[PDB]
């Protein structure tokens, strides 16, 4: 990540905030990567909640592949075969421990960059992570913000991680949003949260209508 | 004798909803002193939150099944008191009746349930007019004190805890997590 | 001792017998390495020792036995075969072995079995006159109406259609409606989280690979599972396996795989495609008693090609393909390739009465589901 | 071949061809299956507004009677005939005996009802009138199973695609209506296995959020049941 970007990460974090530039060599990004991973396992280990906010797992892929010894079986793009095998552990030790505390694992993916690298990692972990979010870059051109597409994005087994009565809320939620374009969806849910004070306010303001 | 265990079964299941409603009722004053605090417990209010539906839906399985022992026992002791009267006064109802209770003896199954149902018919209009006076109906010789003790009726709240119905689809989820949270409680 | 139950008991009553056994370093290394442990300490000790797990050979000539409760893994929980042993009963990858081991010694760092008290729940010298498969002709001499008996079955099906939920009730029914029947559920590179509940819903044993442990993983853990249930379905046991996914197992496969020189589309060998093959012909057909159904599941449109272009390659290999998209039971179903022949061709023209061998049956069949409509290809 | 093998015992069903496909000769071969396997059944061959030749061809070809109109008179013979047939199925019917009718066709049956019917202002896209629409249907809907005694079928034909506008109308209801639908052309089987109309629906909200096993209810089952012929698959849209 470029050092402006590395000093404002440490200057709008409460907790503690690593990062290796893209000017070291990729030897640092593997070490830093198995620095983290290392902490977070070793603080979870003691029933804690650790919450790593990785930017980006794409970048992270690319230095291990890049570091890794060569294996004679490179895929498109040039990405070797068991290269992609060390930044998946990194992504796969996300779990809720049942004996106690917690590995929550929140790793931001880039697509259309116009690489086939970056398109194969997507592709390997695609089908990963259980929370999934897209961003467009063309709801981002009329500068609405966030710009998230709703109807593309979503979290598999929330039903565990919510009440009832606002889960068919959310439901009701998506299916008046998902007829909807994704820009003007997301214009529409901006306005209607802008004169509400909660989420709670919005869903009764929601269903009253 | 089984209107004895029907009533001990019937007694657990009452002290059971009791106790559901006990620790429903405490789960919602500790939520409710926690929102009166300032604290800024967040995912402590969440799981809260979880904790009182569970709670509500352990609750509504306990009336339910509650008011299905109440109405087993209710049934056995209607048919055990019946048994007794009828070996009694059979041969009285059965002159009383006679006609289709002989036609029962010898006519084909068409026959025998118009003959129950003009039978039932009748007696049904019996106690309609028999009920005129409606003096005070006392219990049972030996079921009295079975069917004071259970009551006439079930409590109110226990049957207005009920009136929210799970398709199987909630029952599912509710019972992972009833079972997720007794796994909580035991660890 | 019994390592069954050794194994199998969680750390944390199988630490504090590490400590009461006179152990001093333990809860630091691995659920493997502290049994190795375990096994120092006893070898330092003297006691007549089991030894189970499912053989497996090695090229060059010393076996192992994978443990179904380690995932399938090779580590430091190995039994040691003399190539002697392997000879003198004509092993095979997959046999269960349960036998009489021996305490390792100047040479060998652990188990190594020395005798065998019975090969797969039967007697060694009475299996010695088994048919193996090959040799053995396929021939027949609620998993009933889904497949049946030794059938084979596929389930295709995109992200986010029900597919965990389906294995799951297929597994339970599989429990309560076939006590009698081996379940065996196989899971490739799926998340831990599913694993465990997989691993903790169903009643029969359940070995999983997930997605950070490599591809050759994967491969190995296939192959013994494979051998596994041909080495259970020999002395007339029948078992169904439950595989989830064969897509990724083929994506492992041709990523490990060495190149044959030749590629065909989405970047996959003909080794790569003609290994599947041998998994499903291996539960083709039983003939005398018991059998081998397998029941795999398929992933359609995941966003990269290659996976509906092994989906295409599998089309005809299954008997039973149940289908929970459109867009690809129309295809199926009713191939296009014919049709744009006939399209410009008008039918093919080629006989008056050539209408008379293609019909199609279509009569509206009852069933506990309730009048399913059904459909017939008389292709003569 | 065998009806009971094809349309059972009791109830309806239909076979639909486009013109140059083999409805002749597969008739003929209905025909002989039913006096061969059942000859206790009372064979019923019908024809409507078609060649003389083939008249003659299929009631010399057969052993029941085959009361038959040929295409030279006008429509008001075929419906005469076909009331008359199927009061003589009724009184079978009283008879306590089961019959088998081999009608051919029921478009042209239909839209010579069309073609007959007075005039009564509920004509829709087409000049349908409803009265040559329910009046067929009193017909084809007489052809219940008789469930006190014995057991009366029919097998129906149907065309398709004729180059006209009038017969896919009938069809569409027909298909709303039908029982069971033997098919030959290619494109039909689509068609009904798979509605372009209830997928252009589903497309219109794109992939609609079924919650729960609303989503899971759709299933495709491909059994490959044994078949005389080897190895025939069964295709089934399974539905909750
Ligand atoms: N019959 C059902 N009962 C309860 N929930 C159901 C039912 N059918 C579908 N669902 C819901 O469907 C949702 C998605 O089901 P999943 O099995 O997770 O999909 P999936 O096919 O497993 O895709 P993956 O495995 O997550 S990529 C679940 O959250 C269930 O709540
Ligand atoms: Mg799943």
């Amino acid at each position: 990540e470029r050092p402006e970007e590395v000093t404002e990460m440490q200057r709008l974090v409460k907790g503690e905030v690593v990062a290796s530039t893209f000017d070291e060599p990729a030897s640092r990004h593997v070490q830093v990567a198995e620095m983290v991973i290392e902490k977070a396992k070793r603080l979870v280990e003691h029933k804690k909640d650790v919450i790593i906010l990785l930017d980006s797992i794409t970048r992270l892929a690319r230095a291990y592949n890049t570091v890794v010894p060569a294996s004679g079986k490179v895929l498109t793009g040039g990405v070797d075969a068991n290269a992609l095998h060390r930044p998946k552990r990194f992504f796969g030790a996300a779990r809720n421990v049942e004996e106690g505390g917690s590995l929550t694992i929140i790793a931001t993916a880039l697509i259309d960059t116009g690489s086939k690298m970056d398109e194969v990692i997507y592709e390997e972990f695609k089908g990963t992570g259980n929370m999934e979010l897209h961003l467009s870059r063309k709801i981002a051109e009329k500068r609405v913000f966030p710009a998230i597409d709703y109807n593309r994005s979503g979290t598999r087994k929330e039903e565990l991680l919510t009440t009832q009565e606002e889960l068919q809320k959310m439901w009701i939620l998506r299916k008046i949003i998902h007829p909807m374009g994704e820009i003007d969806a997301m214009e529409f849910l901006i306005n209607k949260l802008a004169m509400t004070k909660t989420n709670d306010d919005f869903f009764e303001m929601m269903k009253r209508s | 004798t089984a209107l004895q265990q029907a009533f001990d079964t019937c007694q657990n299941n009452k002290a059971a909803w009791l106790q559901r409603k006990n620790e429903l009722a405490a789960a919602e004053q500790e939520y409710l002193r926690l929102l009166s605090g300032e604290g800024r417990n967040v995912s402590r209010l969440d799981e809260l939150r979880n904790i009182i539906e569970v709670r509500k839906w352990q609750v509504n399985q306990a009336a339910g099944r509650y008011i299905r022992s109440h109405e087993a026992v209710q049934h056995i002791s209607i048919r055990d008191r019946l048994n007794d009267f009828m070996q009694q006064h059979g041969t009285a109802l059965a002159a009383a009746l006679a006609p289709e209770l002989m036609g029962y003896s010898e006519l084909t199954a068409i026959a025998r349930n118009c003959a129950i149902q003009r039978a039932t018919d009748a007696l049904r209009e019996a106690l309609l007019s028999w009920l005129a006076k409606g003096e005070k109906i006392n219990y049972s010789a030996q079921d009295s004190d079975i069917l004071t003790t259970i009551g006439f009726r079930p409590d109110v709240a226990s049957v207005d805890d009920s009136r929210e119905k799970f398709t199987p689809a909630q029952n599912m989820i509710f019972s992972r997590k009833s079972a997720q949270l007794a796994s909580r409680q035991s660890v | 001792m019994n390592l069954t139950e050794l194994k199998n008991t969680p750390v944390s009553e199988l630490i504090t017998l590490g400590e009461n056994m006179g152990l001093e370093n333990l809860a630091r290394m691995r659920k493997q390495d502290i049994i190795f442990a375990i096994l120092k300490q006893h070898a330092k000790s003297g006691e007549d020792i089991f030894g189970d797990g499912v053989l497996e050979i090695l090229q060059d000539g010393f076996g192992f036995l994978r443990s179904a409760d380690s995932s399938y893994l090779a580590g430091p929980d190995d039994i040691y075969v003399s190539p002697s042993q392997i000879r003198r009963f004509n092993l095979r990858t997959g046999d269960t072995i349960s036998g009489k081991i021996r305490p390792p010694k100047e040479g060998e760092r652990y188990f190594a079995l020395l005798k065998v008290n019975e090969v797969n729940f039967d007697k060694p010298e009475n299996a010695r006159n088994k048919i193996l498969f090959e040799n053995l002709t396929p021939l027949h001499a609620d998993l009933a109406s889904l497949i049946g008996r030794g059938q084979r079955g596929l389930i295709v099906a995109p992200p986010k259609a029900g597919k965990t939920m389906l294995l799951q009730n297929i597994a339970q029914s599989i429990a309560y409606n076939h006590p009698d029947c081996v379940l065996m559920v196989l899971l490739i590179d799926e998340r831990p989280e599913e694993v465990t509940e997989m691993q903790r819903l169903v009643k029969g044993e359940v070995v999983a690979s997930t997605f950070d442990e490599p591809a050759s993983r994967h491969v190995q853990v296939a192959e013994m599972v494979i051998e596994k249930a041909k080495r259970l379905v020999e002395h007339k046991k029948d078992v169904i396996i439950l595989l989830d996914s064969i897509t990724r197992l083929a994506r492992a496969y041709n990523t490990v795989v060495p190149a044959s020189g030749k590629v065909l589309t989405g970047g996959v060998d003909a080794n790569a495609l003609h290994r599947p093959k041998r998994f499903f012909g291996a539960a083709r057909n039983v003939e005398e008693g018991g059998s081998l159904t397998i029941i795999a599941t398929a992933l359609i449109d995941t966003g990269s090609k290659m996976d509906e272009v092994i989906y295409e390659e599998f089309k005809g290999t299954g008997n039973m393909e149940l289908h929970l998209s459109r867009k690809i039971a129309e295809k199926r179903v009713f191939p296009a390739i014919d049709y744009n022949r006939s399209g410009t061709r008008k039918e093919e023209l080629l006989t008056t009465q050539e209408e008379l061998q293609k019909m199609w049956i279509l009569r509206k069949i009852i069933h506990p589901m309730g009048e399913i409509d059904a459909m017939e290809f008389l292709i003569n």
